[PDB]
RNA sequence: CACCCUGCU
RNA sequence: AGUAGAAACAAGGGUG
């Protein structure tokens, strides 16, 4: 276990030790983002500044050995340039490309599961239901309604206790589960997401989507249904409304 | 003994014991009888977890050593001691892996004999009341509690378990050891405020109390005995909010300013330019642009060795002349490299102005010049209004002979309300295509881009950029337009307003003596001529600059094309919603609707639907050709009175309360642009044109 | 036949083409250097707006103060700083008897909250001034640098782990004399006594606005320490919790929220039956708002607010104003001067602006300095009255809705009868009467009781006008809302985050603007096709049939030249954009997953790529655009190749805080090796009280143990790590 | 001087 | 000179 080594390899050391040795648990939260830079308050000006330079974006060390430093033609792929505040590397966009013809290939066909609430609207849409368009003024009300084709209509935290018990078994504390459907769905839960490879976050983030309840206010004309107000663009305007039915 | 904890026992038990234990009100002596039994229940539950190792072989063995040697590992799980989530961790651990339940209070042992989970518990209740009060703590579940006592008791899940005795005598003599020998000392959110900050408190009371104490106690009894009353009957009468009418007559207008006349400040020619063509498959981003320049330039005869006609009043005007004598010679350098900078000639560099910035020098060591002062904090000298502007806005309207904008198709459509709005806006398109406002957006989308990107990659080389569009015709085949050259600077540019200073060069055919106001920095340089007639052919040469938000700005400059047409089909949605019929076609075609756009001296005259879109195009063309700081105060300040004014065109009853102040406002913003100026102008003209 | 566009308006009402006004397809306006001068003119308004006020001083510190209590009262129609405390306090004791129960709930909803509440969430906001580095440094920074340079000398109480005691220690903080700081310079140390002390903890900096469309002269905004965004943390969930249920208020507000609410406050009035009773309705701006509230004054109404709570709870929400009032302003930067025609440039100090004449700048700027002089104490000004913008949000305006509700026919004692709505920043006042005198009268009394508590009309921007179309809060109603598609045109374009998180974002803005603000489909179609355009330009990923050059010109070309259905090609890789109104909601993976290839799939999804940058989900699928303030905006797409992160800025390399960046690098390697432990730390910050590597040794051993029990594992790992443990136990 | 770290610190 | 504006751009600290 290798991780132990590196453990003591940067034990070693007397400023890693005495950091170590004096950060309480909760000083991590701090620690996690103690920064000397601020937020780009002008996102498009800086981003038309960098894509004219030529080593703009950042990625991990693992380039090197994945993709060639030079190119088939000669061009710049990655530079000895580590980045500051941090130890990456700086890389050019042209290494994204090659990446997508001369990369590492591994299986996604386990992948619409992790985004299942993306897959389900376009099988829906596939499906829908023609109908004819008429003009008119249109009734409009300003009302609360929510937005997600089905769900647990479990609580923010509810749902939060689930995620924390399926995907991270380990660290769930002394919470324990009480209602018998959510149950069984932990428990098919639990048996889906066996077998593949896929980032830990997005994916409980990806259930956190599909489980807890959201409303908004928005302007309403006529029914509320969930799998309707998906497709407000395209059902009523401003002076119209077509016939189509979500499938 | 106070500290009898840290006084006999062992100290891992001490530190162990009292980290779990501070944790409230509890100080490290309060009741101090208390936390010797807690220490005492964390040594027999140690105690208990030594001398107990596993074999490989399963079996249970009393193992002296008390420390296995090696390739071994010991009999109990230690779960007290521990910390509060790496509790839970271990215990769930425990849960999904072979065999373990879901406990529901803190537990303190585990063994991998036939997989169960120990709990254990000392105290002076003697044997059942203890063992029953812990049955009410846990019951709900089965688990191997077995528990010890002072003298000999120990019981089992039906006394049924596998362990030697030897340990357990080790527990009596613990219990035994510690009754204290007879126990010689016979027995069995507050948040004040400081001195100092309540002092700082005390200084910030109303003028009459002295303590913020007395202040609470003031508040407490409070209940509406006559304030607003009495005092508004004291408040004397001057302060008032009177009413003033607003009668039919629309009022006098914004007086402008008064000085000499107004230039053109664009960053480019607008109606001065020339463009030399050229028959070429060329697509919009296609071909070499020097190249695509060598090929134009090289199609007129007539050049002849320049002359200064129009002079450059504060300047060493003989420079511009050398800088125009270069760009041939390097013309002719290639026949190509997609990039060519130029040789620091002295004509470039006073034109570009290096070592024109005053050392950054320590102030400390200069506080004897003389002339130590700070600078500028002044007002802009002021203008007045020319006519040009008036003439620019006519042609920008007009209907040229040329495509200028090839859009990238999109996905399919199969919805019928797609297949309507796609019918509409082929229709909007068609009519807002062939405009020189078009022309202008392409041409500076175009310069803008060559000029952020040149700028960012080259940042001590003179870059030079020539200007070429793309545009198709009617009959089919593309052309290529040149309109002539320009010159960049250095171009350290670290804060987001720093400028960067570059040389224009741009083909005309207008003499500039019938209108020499308008060129105050330019200076024509008669290069060449051309042949029909005979019409000499000019190039307005100038330095200008411009900064780094400008020129991002400048690069998205076609979303002004979506403030016209959201203007327009508004007008057809109000008018589509009536008539119960798709109405767009009868409002763009054989359209008669019409809408007054203008003022000649025949009245209002008004104008169709195309000629309402072009001069919507043509406003937010120049709303950022021209954009400056006294042309949104001017519109922020105006949309005051023009709403006013509608209010009462439709029988409102509108009423001001200060109308000089307003004008004050209005005129405050009128300085020296022509594109404000002529606002103030408009907006004059139409409030005596409705008067009601 | 001259043109001219504004005689549109004699066919189109001025609020059917207000659209065809704004001037925001150009530029804003900005600051080019310091701004200073701003901070003394604002000051010295602020002390003359006050003047017959009382002059003071402070027997802790030395910043004169100055007390714009009643006094005298107005003589004329000029900004004065003079509310009423009895009025300021009978005016929600009514609001009170209007609405029974607002002030105990929210008292009792803030004080579970409060304390509820951890320290750790102070490190989520906008920048802040630190007062041991003097300068503005982000927000988790100056958090850090505060608990260190605490924990250096005597304190014993921040180790809760809490907040509540984390403010305490700061209260503690102002009674030691000889507090210890540490310097960076390239780490030396040095002391600072009682005095400048408290001096030191109160200073709120002063900045230069920027960017802001529809002014002409710029403005100057200021940025309060991190020693008290604790308690102003208090003061505004105790507000905001009072505010959140008023229809009369709109600060703990939404968007369309505001329209439907002044749509039902139009109804009734409109609704009134045409019997008698003839309405206008006032559209009515504020001037200088911030410059005649008080400390004293929100003082006293807390006084009154949370009268009948414990103790703990008064005292502690009733901190804020007192630490607010005794508070002083930086000066600000300095000045640049020319010192002469010839090559001579230079900066003179901010401090030397008080030790300095500044005749030789100019005598209107001479003005500035004579007048400010008496307020400098250290480097800064005794701002004693007054407030500069952006430090409260909610009180105001309950001020504001207060003397509103002071208009009813209960209290009002006579026919007249006002009412509206108050939004921070404008206030629409629809009176009520039978008499043209009636509404004389009512607007007399509003304006009267208000300038008794210090919010003055005004008159140069108010206007009254018949009630059926007004406008404020730049929403513009006639018989109802209507759209103005110009304040979101600057939203529209390629929204700098990434390639991906952009993507979408674009599309997500067209899809509100087409559900809301009436964008018609055509507009639809055209905003999709420019947007396709400009993230073309600005990513270089032209079609593939395109030969248009640039540095990625090659690769995409073989991309191009290999593939039996290009379609399945994304659109930053050179493919066809299939976006309509149809697929508008749906991100693009998703859509052209059907017609991908299985290799391009796995090069482009799979998880082994360098260029992935996850960190903790209170930012994922997030992004901040810019807009008032910046909100935090969401997207959706397929996490893919594509959603790299962009370079930092690599200049504090050539100066004397270089050491910052190592200490950095440090504490981030520190961290993701924990993180190596428990994933989980995703979704939870743990709570634990250790030395952070004995979570990592203890689950080390557990985790070992564990996996030799059933998975397959040698045990000589099991002897090498029970080793290694010993190893990391035998230093310290 | 000759060289090179910066392009929101 | 030019930009611009109630202040500043027209490259700054570092080594011999």
């Amino acid at each position: 276990m290798e991780r132990i080594k590196e453990l003591r390899n940067l034990m070693s050391q007397s400023r890693t030790r005495e950091i170590l040795t004096k950060t309480t648990v909760d000083h991590m939260a701090i620690i996690k983002k103690y920064t000397s830079g601020r937020q780009e308050k002008n996102p498009s000006l800086r981003m038309k500044w960098m894509m004219a330079m030529k080593y703009p974006i950042t990625a991990d060390k693992r380039i090197t050995e994945m993709v060639p430093e030079r190119n088939e033609q000669g061009q710049t792929l990655w530079s000895k340039m580590s980045d500051a505040g941090s130890d990456r590397v700086m890389v050019s966009p042209l290494a994204v490309t090659w990446w997508n013809r001369n990369g590492p290939v591994t299986s996604t066909v386990h992948y619409p599961k992790v985004y299942k609430t993306y897959f389900d609207k376009v099988e829906r849409l596939k499906h829908g239901t023609f109908g004819p368009v008429h003009f008119r003024n249109q009734v409009k009300i300003r009302r609360r309604v929510d937005i997600n084709p089905g769900h647990a209509d479990l609580s923010a935290k509810e749902a939060q206790d689930v995620i924390m018990e399926v995907v991270f078994p380990n660290e769930v504390g002394a919470r324990i589960l009480t209602s018998e459907s959510q149950l069984t769905i932990t428990k098919e839960k639990k048996e889906e997401l066996q077998d593949c490879k896929i980032s830990p976050l997005m994916v409980a983030y990806m259930l956190e989507r599909e489980l807890v309840r959201k409303t908004r206010f928005l302007p309403v004309a006529g029914g509320t249904s969930s799998v309707y107000i998906e497709v407000l663009h395209l059902t009523q305007g401003t002076c119209w409304e077509q016939m189509y039915t979500p499938g | 003994m106070e500290d009898f904890v840290r006084q006999c026992f062992n100290p891992m038990i001490v530190e162990l014991a009292e980290k779990a234990m501070k944790e409230y009100g509890e100080d490290l002596k309060i009741e101090t009888n208390k936390f010797a039994a807690i220490c005492t229940h964390l040594e027999v539950c140690f105690m208990y977890s030594d001398f107990h190792f596993i074999n490989e072989q399963g079996e249970s063995i009393v193992v002296e050593l008390d420390d296995p040697n090696a390739l071994l590992k010991h009999r109990f799980e230690i779960i007290e001691g521990r910390d509060r989530t790496m509790a839970w961790t271990v215990v769930n651990s425990i849960c999904n892996t072979t065999g373990a339940e879901k406990p529901k209070f803190l537990p303190d042992l585990y063994d991998y004999k036939e997989n169960r989970f120990i709990e254990i518990g000392v105290t002076r209740r003697e044997v059942h009341i203890y063992y029953l009060e812990k049955a009410n703590k846990i019951k709900s579940e089965n688990t191997h509690i077995h528990i010890f006592s002072f003298t000999g008791e120990e019981m089992a899940t039906k006394a049924d378990y596998t362990l030697d005795e030897e340990s357990r005598a080790r527990i009596k003599t613990r219990l035994f050891t510690i009754r204290q020998e007879m126990a010689n000392r016979g027995l069995w959110e507050r948040f004040e405020i400081t001195g100092t900050m309540r002092r700082l408190a005390d200084q910030s009371l109303p003028p009459n109390f002295s303590c913020l104490e007395n202040f609470r106690a003031y508040v407490d009894g409070f209940e509406p005995n006559g304030c607003i009353e009495g005092k508004l009957s004291q408040m004397s009468k001057e302060v008032n909010a009177k009413i003033e009418p607003f009668l039919k007559t629309t009022p006098r207008p914004i007086k402008l300013p008064d000085g000499p006349p107004c230039f053109q400040r664009s960053k480019f020619l607008l109606m001065d330019a020339l463009k030399l063509s050229i028959e070429d498959p060329s697509h919009e981003g296609e071909g070499i642009p020097l190249y695509d320049a060598i090929k134009c330039m090289r199609t007129f005869f007539g050049w002849k060795e320049p002359y200064i006609v129009k002079p450059h009043e504060r300047g060493i005007n003989s420079n511009y002349l050398l800088s125009w004598k270069q760009v041939l010679a390097e013309l002719q350098d290639i026949e190509i490299p997609r990039t060519k900078n130029m040789k620091k000639t002295s004509q470039l560099k006073w034109a570009l102005g290096e070592n024109m910035a005053p050392e950054k020098v320590d102030f400390d060591n200069c506080r004897d010049i003389s002339d130590l002062k700070q600078y500028d904090s002044d007002e802009p000298e002021l203008r007045s209004l020319s006519s040009w502007i008036q003439n620019e806005f006519n042609k920008a309207c007009e209907l040229t002979d040329s495509i200028w904008i090839e859009l990238d198709e999109i996905g399919e459509d199969v919805a019928p309300i797609e297949y309507i709005a796609s019918m509409r806006r082929n229709y909007f398109t068609a009519e807002v295509s062939h405009c020189r406002a078009t022309e202008y957006i392409m041409k500076g989308v175009y310069i803008n881009t060559a000029l952020l990107n040149a700028s960012c990659a080259a940042m001590d080389d003179f870059q030079l950029i020539p200007m070429i569009s793309k545009c198709r015709t009617k009959e089919g085949r593309r052309k290529t337009n040149l309109y002539g050259f320009i010159i960049k600077g250095r171009s350290h540019l670290r804060n987001d307003t720093d400028v960067v200073n570059f040389v224009s060069m741009e083909f005309s055919l207008t003499d500039p003596r019938l209108e020499p106001h308008k060129w105050e920095k330019y200076c024509v340089l008669e290069i060449g001529d051309m042949l029909l007639m005979s019409r000499p052919m000019f190039l307005y040469v100038r330095t200008n600059g411009t900064s780094k938000i400008k020129m991002k700005w400048g690069m998205e400059m076609r979303r002004c094309l979506l403030q016209s047409l959201q203007q327009i089909e508004s007008m057809i949605e109000a008018e589509s919603s009536v008539k119960e019929k798709d109405m767009t076609k009868e409002f763009f075609e054989n359209k008669s609707e019409t809408w007054p756009i203008g003022e000649s001296p025949k009245g209002v005259e008004e104008g169709s639907i195309g000629k309402v879109c072009r001069t919507l195009l043509a406003k937010s063309v120049f709303n950022s050709l021209y954009a400056s700081p006294q042309l949104e105060g001017f519109s922020a300040e105006s949309r005051k009175l023009l709403l006013v004014v509608q209010a009462l065109r439709d029988n409102l009853e509108p009423g001001t309360f200060d109308l000089g102040g307003l004008y004050e406002a209005i005129e405050e913003c009128l300085i020296n642009d022509p594109w404000v100026l002529l606002n103030a102008s408009w907006f004059n003209s139409f409030l005596t044109h409705a008067l009601r | 036949m001259d043109v001219n566009p504004t005689l549109l308006f004699l066919k189109v009402p001025a609020q059917n083409a207000i659209s065809t006004t704004f001037p925001y397809t150009g530029d804003p306006p900005y600051s080019h250097g310091t701004g200073t001068g701003y901070t003394m003119d604002t000051v010295n308004r602020t002390h003359q707006y006050s003047e017959k006020g009382k002059w003071t001083t402070n027997t802790e510190t030395g910043a004169p103060q100055l007390n714009p209590i009643d006094g005298p009262l107005p003589e004329d129609n000029e900004p004065s700083g003079y509310a009423q405390t009895d009025c300021v306090l009978e005016a929600m004791a009514f609001l009170e008897e209007s609405h029974p129960g607002i002030f105990e709930n929210s008292c009792l909803e803030t004080m579970e909250v409060v304390q509820q509440t951890r320290v750790d969430r102070l490190t989520q906001g906008r920048q802040t001034y630190d007062w041991t580095l003097n300068r503005n440094q982000p927000a988790a920074t100056a958090l850090a640098n505060t608990i260190e340079v605490f924990r250096s000398n005597g304190l014993t109480a921040n180790e809760s782990g809490r907040l509540i005691d984390f403010l305490k220690d700061v209260i503690e903080s102002m009674d030691k004399e000889e507090m210890e700081i540490t310097t960076h310079f390239q780490k030396k140390k040095q002391r600072v006594n009682k005095r400048s002390y408290l001096i030191r903890a109160l200073t709120l900096n002063t900045m230069t606005k920027d960017a802001e469309r529809g002014k002409l002269k710029r403005r100057a905004i200021a940025t309060p320490g991190m020693q008290i965004r604790g308690f102003v943390y208090f003061v505004e969930t105790l507000a905001r919790s009072i505010c959140e249920k008023l229809e009369q208020s709109g600060l703990p507000v939404g968007g369309n929220e505001k329209k439907a609410k002044l749509a039902n406050v139009v109804r009734k009035m409109m609704t009134n039956s045409q019997d008698t009773e003839l309405s206008f309705t006032i559209t009515g701006d504020n001037t200088k708002w911030n410059e005649n509230q008080n400390p004293r004054m929100f003082l006293a109404m807390i006084t009154y607010i949370t009268k009948n709570q414990p103790e703990w709870f008064r005292n502690i929400l009733s901190i804020a104003p007192i630490m607010f009032s005794n508070k002083m302003a930086r000066l600000g930067k300095g000045y640049m001067f020319e010192s002469k025609r010839m090559k001579l440039r230079t900066q003179i100090p901010a401090e030397m602006l008080a030790s300095i004449d500044l005749k030789y700048f100019n005598e209107s700027t001479r003005k500035k300095i004579e007048k400010i002089r008496p307020l400098l104490i250290d480097g800064t000004a005794s701002l004693s009255p007054g407030m500069m913008m952006g430090m409260f949000n909610m009180l105001s305006t309950v001020l504001g809705v207060s003397i509103l509700n002071l208009g009813q026919k209960k209290y009002t004692k006579t026919t007249y009868w006002w009412d509206g709505l108050q939004s921070s920043d404008d206030f629409a006042l629809i009176v009520n009467a039978p008499n043209h005198e009636g509404i004389q009268a009512g607007v007399d009394r509003f304006y009267r009781t208000c300038k008794l508590v210090g919010i003055n009309m005004s008159k140069k921007k108010s206007y009254i006008n018949r009630t059926g179309t007004f406008e404020f809060t730049s929403f513009f109603y006639r018989y109802g809302f209507v759209a103005n598609f110009s304040m979101e045109l600057p939203s529209f374009g390629v929204s700098g985050i990434n390639e991906s998180a952009d993507m979408s974002i674009g599309v997500t803005v067209i899809k509100n603007n087409m559900i809301n603000n009436d964008l018609g489909p055509a507009t639809a179609q055209m905003a999709l096709q420019l947007f396709i355009k400009d993230y073309r330009y600005t990513y270089r990923c032209h079609r593939g049939d395109t030969q248009i050059q640039t540095r990625r010109s090659f690769e995409l070309k073989k991309l191009w030249e290999q593939t039996r259905s290009k379609a399945g090609l994304l659109v930053s890789d050179g493919g066809p954009n299939l976006y309509n109104i149809r697929n508008l909601h749906i991100p693009e993976v998703c859509l052209k997953w059907e017609l991908m290839d299985e290799d391009y799939q796995g090069r482009l999804c799979n998880p082994l790529n360098p260029f992935v940058s996850h960190k903790e989900i209170e930012s994922v699928n997030n992004a901040v655009v810019m807009p008032g303030p910046a909100k935090s905006m969401e997207y959706d797409a397929v996490a893919t190749t594509h959603s790299w992160i962009p370079k930092r800025n690599r200049s504090i390399l050539n100066t004397s805080q270089r050491g910052i960046l190592e200490d950095e690098q440090m504490y981030q390697k520190c961290c993701n090796l924990f993180e190596k432990f428990f994933p989980s730390s995703s979704y939870r910050r743990p709570v634990g009280i250790s030395s952070m590597v004995e979570a990592m040794v203890s689950r080390a051993r557990i985790d070992a143990r564990i996996d030799f029990e059933s998975g397959r594992i040698k045990k000589e790992e099991f002897s090498e790590i029970m080793k290694i443990c010993s190893t990391i136990e035998e230093l310290r």
